[PDB]
RNA sequence: AGGACCGAACCGACUAAUGAAAAAUUAGCGGAUGACUUGUGGCUGGGGGUGAAAGGCCAAUCAAACCGGGAGAUAGCU
RNA sequence: GCUCGCCGGAAGACCAAGGGUUCCUGUCCAACGUUAAUCGGGGCAGGGUGAGUCGACCCCUAAGGCGAGGCCGAAAGGCGUAGUCGAUGGGAAACAGGUUAAUAUUCCUGUACUUGGUGUUACUGCGAAGGGGGGACGGAGAAGGCUAUGUUGGCCGGGCGACGGUUGUCCCGGUUUAAGCGUGUAGGCUGGUUUUCCAGGCAAAUCCGGAAAAUCAAGGCUGAGGCGUGAUGACGAGGCACUACGGUGCUGAAGCAACAAAUGCCCUGCUUCCAGGAAAAGCCUCUAAGCAUCAGGUAACAUCAAAUCGUACCCCAAACCGACACGGUGGUCAGGUAGAGAAUACCAAGGCGCUUGAGAGAACUCGGGUGAAGGAACUAGGCAAAAUGGUGCCGUAACUUCGGGAGAAGGCACGCUGAUAUGUAGGUGAGGUCCCUCGCGGAUGGAGCUGAAAUCAGUCGAAGAUACCAGCUGGCUGCAACUGUUUAUUAAAAACACAGCACUGUGCAAACACGAAAGUGGACGUAUACGGUGUGACGCCUCCCGGUGCCGGAAGGUUAAUU
């Protein structure tokens, strides 16, 4: 039983990009953005209750920040965790 | 031909790690001394 | 039996195995076994104390019982053993109560023979008892100097103890040293010699036996520079020196008993 | 069987000629089941360690490591 | 894109360590790249790392670390008990195919497994900080059984030749398929089952150990591989539709047999040797306190569960350690022909041509090739080169510690073809036939397959161990017995070490060593042991105590604090 107001916080966004839609498209697996801190069932959680959808299994994966230069000076992008939500057989998502 | 230096992470932490300074009285006051300098990175840890 | 093994290379030319077929071919028994790592001769600061041990072959520690303290039951001898930690052999003996021990096989010692320790115990050989129990004249092994402590003299390959005299409550007895020494009369023996005693014929034969057990090289200090022995330096082969210790103490004669504790038990000191 | 033999890997470094290289090259050379070799981790600390002993080795530094301090040592010398 | 060349026990593939975005795409060429650069490991932007079963975490411990109290120490602190950490070791579980520009045992497809809860019905002795078993272990050697893998034939598909021949004993390609589940084999280990008692296992024990007694000779444990299923599937040479020339979608034949065969597996086995070969948990089992008709245990079945972190890429290197796009770096994989071979040569798969080129064809330098006659005259020195170089067989001196010396020396044979023998000796081994406690069984049987070595006869060349590869040999002699070790980076030796020898200390709270100490090593050793010193295999051997040391003596002389 996660709370209410822990699921809102966790996920983060919806990730865009070439291969986020082909497993929208194809595995019926949508891409999110979430909490750093948030566990795989915390996440599933707050997809069933805030995109009203039934989950079938979430992968996560963290994603490390590049090191970029902004003109002379050196500095890292944010670390940031990507989870792909497999939603179940017939499951379509707005 | 095998230089002096070959890294090992583990080594290099129980060596000259936070933790390890810390254990000791010596090493606190390494750690003392170097926060008075002002270093940045004031342990190897990384 | 020794064994002059033939010269069919060099380093095997010269040796000399004892070779006794009446020890077990066979893993040990593993309930009295214990672990026993190395030191390479250094103690807890680290440091080397005692040069020139290191390496040598993995040993496990066969649980020997010096205090012999199975009084009355008896046992029978199940097995002589080889035991890598000492000059002896061992054996493995069979109470009748089902309890095993090793126990220092003594001279005439094999498989079926029975032993019994305890006051009442037959004076024969491997049986063991308190020394005024035993007769004096006879020769005993495994001697204990305080009672209740255990064997300490007399437990190497081919040594016994003399039990030259019993006056009071203490018996004399001629350690393998030729000291005489007093001995609280309470306190146990066992009856005739230790085992192995053509373990001195064996020879070594090459350096790598030596390695094997344990002994790394032993450098001259002659052969050094003055700043690590008191005999190093000189051009070629000098030696204008009275021999002594790496620290600097006279080695060839200079006596080093100190003990004023237990001066009163030596009755007369070797010769 | 063997601190046995011939010989690749592997470990070494006797001869040779020759910066890519603050010790290498190519051609040969020694050991190659052992007192062998190697990975990972551990322990020994400076008049201290370790040393099959050469004053060797102890982070390209060793008849006393490095770092900081006494310290602007002292210099009848340049 | 087509040729050419190089690596191929790597210059290929996959990891660890280390790095930390170098990965992929687009875009830009100032700087960086030893030249140019449209290219890049460079700049900028975007994308990319998906796990119950891989690894970490986790449980367990080794060396060692920390260490409540404690012991010790001017202080700081040292050592260490209980404990608690510490992998490089022990501990549950996943395979095949498909897919991305870039991830995959992680996604998808198929087919699996594990150990936890929870609930069940069924049963009914459960219970640990304790007992026992187990885990649990060395070197070498030898086989035998296997597989990986390869070769040939069969089969299936395609081919009929840019130049003489090529419908055949011809050519090219393919012929692959897992874990799991079932079977429990080659083979290895052990005698089982029941009963009774017992000073042992800190207490108890129905467990282990020990005694008896009965009765049956098969009982159990272990075990590669094969076979079956998994699989009416998947993959499949290449054909066929579309084409953003990157590829996408459909489709799909055969898919067998024999022989050879590991250094891999059975094997943590067996045999043997002495130098005598981790620990603890998981796992099995036994009970105690306990609880007692409850919990807990095992039984299947249902359901829920398996979080977290790593996953890109380089990894013998242009990404790690070397200031550089410059030698070092542990593990795993190991095709073909020749070969003893992981050597060597040429190749496969795969990967590269080393980030300045173009000419010229002087001296001189480097690295190579050949050389008339002579053959060490060179030189400090045959330094360096040259030479020797394989297998089999014959043959082989002094001296010797009887092992050696010895590959001593020195010689002969060596290709190809045919025959012996349309392929032998051997190896393997199918049908058939017989037996049978029935199976992965035993006999007999020899088809097919594979296959040396030799002899005889012929034959070609200047030359048959034809290339690469691959000892120079002998004689006298110093030193050190020997194998070893050593000045990282001018010295590898006659130096150090060594087995052996001798002296000497040391009676165990040992001498000695590290420690203001506690303590630790010596050693869980005990004089056949340990320390120190010298000598240095083996053989034959090995006067002086005045000096300096050490040992013993203590009559006298002298002699401190103290008084």
């Amino acid at each position: 039983m996660i709370r209410e107001e822990r699921l809102l916080k966790v996920l983060r966004a919806p990730h865009v990009s070439e291969k986020a839609s082909t497993a929208m498209e194809k595995s019926n697996t949508i891409v999110l953005k979430v909490a750093k801190d948030a566990t795989k069932a915390e996440i599933k959680a707050a997809v069933q209750k805030l995109f009203e959808v039934e989950v079938e299994v979430v992968n996560t994966l963290v994603v490390k920040g590049k090191v970029k230069r902004h003109g002379q000076r050196i500095g890292r992008r944010s670390d940031w965790k990507k989870a792909y939500v497999t939603l179940k057989e017939g499951q379509n998502l707005d | 031909m095998k230089r002096t230096f070959q890294p090992s992470v583990l080594k290099r932490n129980r060596s000259h790690g936070f933790r390890a300074r810390m254990a000791t009285k010596n090493g606190r006051q390494v750690l003392a001394r170097r926060r008075a300098k002002g270093r940045a990175r004031l342990t190897v840890s990384k | 039996a020794v064994v002059k093994c033939k010269p069919t290379s060099p380093g095997r030319r010269h040796v000399v195995k004892v070779v006794n077929p009446e020890l077990h071919k066979g893993k040990p028994f593993a309930p009295l076994l214990e672990k026993n790592s190395k030191s390479g001769g250094r103690n807890n600061n680290g440091r080397i104390t005692t040069r020139h041990i290191g390496g040598g072959h993995k040993q496990a520690y066969r649980i020997v019982d010096f205090k012999r303290n199975k009084d009355g039951i008896p046992a029978v001898v199940e097995r002589l053993e080889y035991d890598p930690n000492r000059s002896a052999n061992i054996a493995l003996v069979l109470y009748k109560d089902g309890e095993r021990r090793y126990i220092l096989a003594p001279k005439g010692l094999k498989a079926g023979d029975q032993i019994q320790s305890g006051v009442d115990a037959a004076i024969k050989p491997g049986n063991t008892l308190p020394m005024r129990n035993i007769p004096v004249g006879s020769t005993v092994h495994n001697v204990e100097m305080k009672p209740g402590k255990g064997g300490q003299l007399a437990r190497s390959a081919g040594t016994y103890v003399q039990i030259v005299a019993r006056d009071g409550a203490y018996v004399t007895l001629r350690l393998r040293s030729g000291e005489m020494r007093k001995v609280e009369a309470d306190c146990r023996a066992t009856l005739g010699e230790v085992g192995n005693a053509e373990h001195m014929l064996r020879v070594l034969g090459k350096a790598g036996a030596a390695r094997w057990r344990g002994v790394r090289p032993t450098v001259r200090g002659t052969a050094m520079n003055p700043v690590d022995h008191p005999h190093g330096g000189g051009e070629g082969r000098n030696f204008g020196k009275h021999p002594v210790t790496p620290w600097g103490v006279q080695t060839k004669g200079k006596k080093t008993r100190s003990n004023k504790r237990t001066d009163k038990f030596i009755v007369r000191r070797r010769s």
